[PDB]
């Protein structure tokens, strides 16, 4: 039951009481895969626009 | 802003678009002339849904007109709230579609649906961000059926990432006007499947025997049936015309309703349903709502299982009690809701009730027990079919019988999906 | 009308439990994989609890302490009996255990053998058993380990012994614990006996379990039906043989060590604050010896029981741990504590 | 002193971010009109509460905050505010049509095409700072904006500040407020994305928040007002050592270093008392044994589960109130002869304790009593995980049947990242079970 780091203030205080010892995507690759998916949507609508075509 | 477009076709839809127009024009506290005249400011926090607000503050319905004969949309203008739709979007021919759907689809109605097509863009025009397209109309006549779902094809054609919504009316023989109705509704029925994101089954049958059995009406009228299809439409539109937190507009509906894309043809049901001054209970409400002889698919729900559920209380109630009954329907009938879809059953409350009812309920259920309708339909059908029976009224109109024997497949076929969810 | 769900098919108990539910018209049955359930008859194995008390509108009720398996489980009872301040290795009715790892694999092997050099006999077993080996010599047991985690004790040498037949037996004592850490002990138990004369000097006489005295005893069903002596007939011996009660010799420790144990872990496992409840029953089996001592030898999570009893005991199942939760429209000592 | 830039993220995000000013307000004495009295730096100043909130030649203090959403009538109602007067337009943006409860609209579709207006509303409050610490994030799981939107802007955070910190502040779904039948997809293809952006994230299970309103406050059908004034408390709690004097949790990188020794693994449970009916008229007044030993309550967690059966890596108590160190001392070690408190055995057994003197600050007329002493937990337990196991069960049941599947397809998300995200999570739920169980 140690208490150590007390550092207090005027609005308040902290501290550590021990109780026992121990035992990214870059902005390209990130706008590849946005476009990859609007080109998905494109490619979705105008199957649609051809199918209502026929 | 979140506007929507309303197309009403045909005879039946007509009809039944009027009275939905007159029924929530009340509302909304609007008046036949377009007056707002009411008392609340719930009422018109949502009212651009609908409405459009022309000079004066006159609130006009963003509706559409349309029909192969004049009549009908006579009797609409001369009706009780005709003089509150825009004069331009009354878009009508001459000829009529003598119940056919190769005319209303191939050969008259094409004739008419550009001018249709020029109403709708002045309409989306003005909106500031168009969610979608609502259409009534009936599957067993020519107009509504076969123009109707032509002219749903060729908005999407020109709308493609928007909403389209139908409330469909299903021919029955209790109450049927020819006998080539379930030809009429079977090619519609595939149109609905590839071009709507959700409709609304509404079957004359079951009308039919809520206002015969139930409503003790010995001889039900088309205007007895349009009463329930009123109520109906009201309820299932609640969540798009008030506050509201679930379903506020028609994708997330869809999104929330519709596990397959196929799968997207709802039963509605509505309580209560009185052939009158006493007040009805939250347990009442929920056990009605759920009841087969509420519902206006006639389909008998424990038939099949609940993919989806929406359910709309109306009215100054305990929230709290409601609740409780509806986990209470659900804990106890279990076996009728699907297990993979975890908490499928969504509830909205609406503190506004309809008129002459201190509250009520609407029931939106995307059941697998439906599959009994398109059953029905196409053993009509193929009875007729097996035989080419009343079929020279369709190819003198340039059709040919493949497209029937299509038909017949593609219902075949959405019969069997539901049967594969239902296992 | 109350919804339960059966996942554990294998449990002769539960499947009288839920036939009885259902004999009464106000449960029904639901699918196992189905969520809006009251009543939870769970698997024995990975019983998914974080799943439980999540469903809105549904108390919920699960027929297994969550964290119960420290005390069901060997090398786990040996660890709390040392370890926890409220048994303490000075624990006097608990034989003295050390577990024991495997040489392929904290362990108590040098802690084993310290005890060992200062009547030698000892008896290795663990729970992957149907594999145990009573031996004198200390070499034998630890090599046996080596051929998962083992647990030696000391083996009660001087055991008591029914006449006539010079036969040894063991208590089981069935313990059901409410979803309120009621312990409620069933006023029905079973002696297990052998029916082999005890040999000091062969296992059959020496393990009284009722698969091996029914596999490998040639005696079995002499004494009694099944090898099994219900308590009025071991009480009866008592008094006409040792001039005393069952109460009085055996039966106050007997409840004495289940408060002892169920207290422990109370902290541990209790539902009291907690999103769902739980109850359990349990199994704990018990040694005399000749001094009309009782030793605790393990507990059951998951055990079955007597034939003659399962009507009896099943239906104080509903009574006290099912209905108490859920009201439809003694045969249990309360120990209170 | 360093700033900190928050930003609010769809309905949930919104209305909880609002709230949480509101309340911040009130704790630093700063009007609905931007004026501050006791601030005697006119115009400027370091001080701590400056971390959050800048500063015009006027006076008025404005916070530093970026409302997203993709539709205007929830931030309409910022516009038209109480505090309205705080914010000015440049901090609020509204697209026209939102993300439906869907993924793949608010990250693929809608999120493209406004990522660069929301970068370049942060840019505008980021150019203020002279020392920025980084990003407080808040959002549902379960929306379609706050899940999709969400995950596009922590990977566009991460690419244009590398150095600067992230926590999150996560709405968890629960059916009894819930809206969406999807909100299972949308919280692991939101949390696989943002898993590696996120530094530290408070998850708050709706479900708790709604318990703790209806037995704690006796409201009987609880409203998100109700929920997003409890929300804020505990959220004002954790960030209160960034906006006061102190020395715990002084900045956000100690957040991480105090609450997260495994980088997946960051996901600290909350645990807060005392929750006050305020139509009490009269409530004796907790100790600080009893609030902390309700510490240790799930009744009391943003997270029910049971951290008896898991293994703490950290734990952090942050008091505010009439508090002083001897007696919380005394009441852990009353606690720690009680309960089942196991440590991972590479980890010390200890907590790091903070005090304010200031006691909670209450929105006048709300349904929380005012109270002498308060204290939130934030506990690194293994237990959290069961959460993880109920969404990942509810995503196997719905994807097993591929339904609704095609909604998120129809965005141009492909099949293949639902169970990219699945196996994710299942790595998650592995990780968590060889850290707390033997
Ligand atoms: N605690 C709390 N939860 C909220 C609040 N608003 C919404 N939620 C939860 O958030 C989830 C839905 O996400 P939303 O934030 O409403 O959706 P969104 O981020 O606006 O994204 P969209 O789909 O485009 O509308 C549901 O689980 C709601 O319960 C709120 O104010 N407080
Ligand atoms: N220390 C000891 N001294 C004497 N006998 C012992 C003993 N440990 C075990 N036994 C004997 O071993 C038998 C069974 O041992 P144990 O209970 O470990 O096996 P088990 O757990 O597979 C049977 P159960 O089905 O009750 O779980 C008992 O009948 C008992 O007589
Ligand atoms: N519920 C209802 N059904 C109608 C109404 N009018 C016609 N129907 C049904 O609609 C079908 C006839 O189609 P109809 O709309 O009259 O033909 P159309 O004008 O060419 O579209 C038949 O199945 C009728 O039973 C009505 O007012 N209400
Ligand atoms: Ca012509
Ligand atoms: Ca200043
Ligand atoms: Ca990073
Ligand atoms: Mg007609
Ligand atoms: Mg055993
Ligand atoms: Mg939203």
């Amino acid at each position: 039951m140690e208490v150590i780091e007390l550092n207090k203030c005027t609005s308040g205080q902290s501290f550590e009481v021990i109780l026992k010892p121990p035992s990214d995507p870059s902005l390209e690759e990130i706008q590849k895969k946005l476009e990859a998916a609007e080109e998905r949507r494109k490619y979705q609508e105008a199957e649609l626009l051809k199918h209502l075509a026929e | 802003m979140r506007e929507i477009v309303h197309i009403q076709a045909g005879q039946c839809g007509n009809q039944i678009g009027a009275k939905f127009w007159e029924v929530i024009s009340d509302e909304h506290g609007i008046d036949p002339t377009g007056s707002y005249h009411g008392d609340s400011d719930l009422q018109l926090e949502r009212i651009n849904v609908y409405y459009n607000e022309a000079t004066g503050n006159k609130y006009v319905p963003r509706a559409i007109l349309v029909d192969l004969e004049p009549g009908t949309m006579d009797s609409v203008r001369s009706g009780p709230f005709g003089q509150i739709f825009r004069p331009d979007n009354f878009v009508f021919g001459q000829s009529g579609a003598g119940n056919n759907w190769a005319k209303g689809h191939y050969t008259e109605g094409a004739e008419l649906v550009d001018s249709v097509l020029d109403v709708v863009r002045k309409e989306s025009e003005s909106c500031d961000c168009l969610q979608g397209f609502q259409l009534t109309h009936s599957l067993g006549g020519g107009t509504g059926s076969g123009m109707g779902t032509l002219l749903i094809s060729k908005i999407r054609e020109e709308y493609p990432d928007r909403i389209m919504n139908t409330f469909s009316v299903m021919p029955s023989p209790k109450v049927s006007d020819t006998v080539v109705e379930p030809y009429n509704a079977t090619l519609s029925v595939h149109q609905l499947v590839e071009n709507t994101d959700e409709t609304y089954c509404i079957d004359n049958e079951a009308l039919y025997d809520i206002c015969f059995r139930t409503l003790k009406l010995t001889t039900p009228t088309y205007g007895d049936l349009n009463h329930l299809v009123s109520a109906t439409m009201s309820g299932v539109t609640t969540c798009l015309r008030f506050p509201g937190q679930l379903n506020a507009d028609l994708r997330k509906l869809a999104v929330n309703m519709v596990p397959f894309p196929r799968l997207h043809f709802f039963m509605p049901g509505f309580a209560p349903l009185t052939s009158q001054y006493r007040a009805l209970t939250v347990p009442e409400l929920t056990q009605q709502m759920f009841d087969s002889k509420n519902m206006m698919a006639a389909c008998d729900p424990r038939h099949g299982r609940y993919l989806t559920v929406a359910a709309i209380f109306r009215g100054r109630m305990s929230m709290k009690e409601v609740d409780e009954q509806m986990l209470n329907v659900q804990n106890k009938n279990s076996s009728y809701f699907v297990e993979w879809i975890p908490n499928n059953v969504k509830t909205a409350v609406c503190d506004i009730p309809p008129r002459g009812l201190k509250m009520s309920a609407t029931f939106i259920g995307n059941s697998t027990a439906i599959q009994e309708l398109f059953k029905r339909i196409s053993e009509q059908f193929t009875a007729m079919f097996r035989r080419k029976a009343f079929l020279h009224w369709y190819t003198g109109e340039g059709m040919d019988e493949m497209e029937f024997t299509e038909a017949e497949s593609n219902m075949n076929d959405l019969v069997s999906e539901y049967q594969q969810y239902q296992d | 009308m109350y919804t339960f769900v059966v996942r554990d098919e294998n449990s002769s108990v539960y499947a009288e439990v839920s036939r009885l539910l259902l004999a009464t018209g106000q449960w029904k049955r639901l699918r196992k994989d189905n969520p809006r359930f009251n009543l939870m008859l769970g698997e024995r194995n990975r019983l998914p609890f974080g799943r439980l008390g999540h469903e809105p509108g549904l108390v919920q009720l699960v027929n297994y302490y969550r964290g119960a398996d420290k005390l069901c489980r060997k090398a786990s009872l040996v660890k709390l009996i040392k370890t926890s301040p409220e048994l303490s290795e000075s624990c006097t009715w608990f034989p003295e255990s050390y577990v024991i790892y495997p040489t392929n694999l904290t362990d108590e092997r040098e802690v084993f053998l310290a005890a060992y050099n200062r009547g030698n006999v000892w008896i290795a077993k663990s729970s992957a058993g149907a594999g145990i080996l009573i031996s004198s010599e200390a070499s034998e047991l630890l090599d046996f380990i080596d051929e998962q985690v083992h647990v030696i004790q000391k083996y009660l040498e001087k055991p008591l012994l029914l006449e006539p037949g010079h036969r040894k037996f063991d208590i089981r004592s069935w313990v059901l614990v409410d979803h309120l850490y009621n312990i409620y002990l069933y006023r029905e138990g079973v002696l297990r006996t052998s029916s082999e004369p005890y040999n000091s000097a062969d296992k059959t006489c020496h393990l009284t379990n009722h698969c091996i005295q029914k596999e490998y005893s040639k005696n079995y069903g002499r004494y009694e039906e099944g090898n099994e002596m219900f308590f009025e007939e071991f009480n009866q011996y008592l008094m006409d043989a040792l001039n005393t009660t069952l109460e009085n010799s055996i039966l106050l420790q007997i409840k004495h060590i289940i408060r002892s144990c169920l207290m422990c872990i109370e902290p541990a496992i209790s539902t009291k604050h907690l999103h769902y409840q739980s109850f359990q029953l349990f199994g704990f089996d018990f040694m005399v010896d000749e001094e009309l001592k009782v030793w605790l030898i393990e507990v059951n999570g998951a055990p079955a029981c007597a034939q003659k009893l399962y009507a009896e005991l099943c239906q104080g199942i509903v009574d006290v741990a099912i209905s108490s939760v859920f009201p439809l429209a003694s045969i249990f000592i309360k120990l209170h504590h | 002193m360093r700033e900190c830039i928050s930003i609010h993220v769809g309905q949930a995000g919104v209305q909880i971010g609002n709230a949480c000013w509101e309340l911040y307000c009130l704790e630093h004495g700063i009007q609905p009109d931007g004026q501050m009295p006791s601030d005697k730096t006119i115009g400027g100043g370091d001080d701590s509460f400056n971390t959050f909130f800048s500063e015009t030649g006027a006076g008025k203090h404005v916070p530093r905050a970026v409302f997203v959403d993709l539709e205007p009538t929830v931030i309409d109602e910022v516009r038209t505010g109480t505090y309205r007067q705080l914010f000015h337009p440049e901090q609020l943006i509204t697209g026209k049509e939102d993300a439906a409860n869907n993924y793949a609209r608010g990250h693929y579709t809608i999120g493209k095409e406004i990522i660069d207006l929301v970068l370049d509303r942060i840019r505008k409050l980021a150019d203020q700072c002279t020392g920025l610490q980084g990003f407080l994030v808040f959002h549902s799981f379960g929306g379609g904006t706050g899940s999709g939107f969400t995950s596009l802007l922590m990977e566009r955070l991460s690419v244009d500040y590398g150095k600067k910190s992230k926590l999150e502040f996560s709405i968890y779904p629960a059916p009894q407020v819930s809206t969406a039948v999807v909100e299972p997809y949308n919280s692991i293809l939101t949390t696989h994305t943002t898993l590696e952006h996120s530094d530290c994230a408070f998850m708050v299970d709706n479900e708790a928040i709604y318990d703790i309103c209806r037995r704690n406050l006796d409201i009987e059908r609880p409203t998100y007002t109700n929920l997003n004034r409890l929300i804020s408390q505990i959220v004002s709690s954790i960030t209160a050592s960034l906006r006061f004097d102190g020395a715990l949790n002084v900045d956000l990188t100690e957040f991480q270093t105090n609450l997260v020794p495994y980088p997946r693994i960051h996901f600290p449970l909350a645990t807060y008392a005392p929750v006050i009916s305020a139509e009490k008229a009269y409530h004796e007044q907790l100790s600080v044994a009893e609030i902390t030993n309700a510490c240790f309550e799930p009744a009391n967690q943003m997270v029910k589960c049971d951290p008896r059966h898991g293994k703490y890596m950290a734990c952090c108590l942050l008091y505010r109130g009439d508090v002083v160190p001897k007696d919380v001392n005394a009441a852990i070690a009353t606690i720690k002869t009680k309960r089942s408190i196991q440590f991972v055995d590479w980890c010390p057994t200890g907590f790091k304790v903070g005090i304010n003197y200031q006691p909670p600050t209450v929105v006048p007329g709300g349904d929380l009593a005012k109270v002498q002493r308060a204290v939130c937990m934030l506990s690194n337990t293994t237990a959290i995980a069961e959460a993880w196991a109920r969404l990942d069960h509810k995503f196997d049941l719905m994807y097993a049947k591929r339904a609704f599947v095609h909604w998120y397809v129809g965005e141009g998300m492909e099949e293949g990242e639902f169970s990219e995200a699945r196996e994710d999570m299942a790595a998650l739920e592995k990780d968590y079970e060889e850290v707390g169980v033997d």
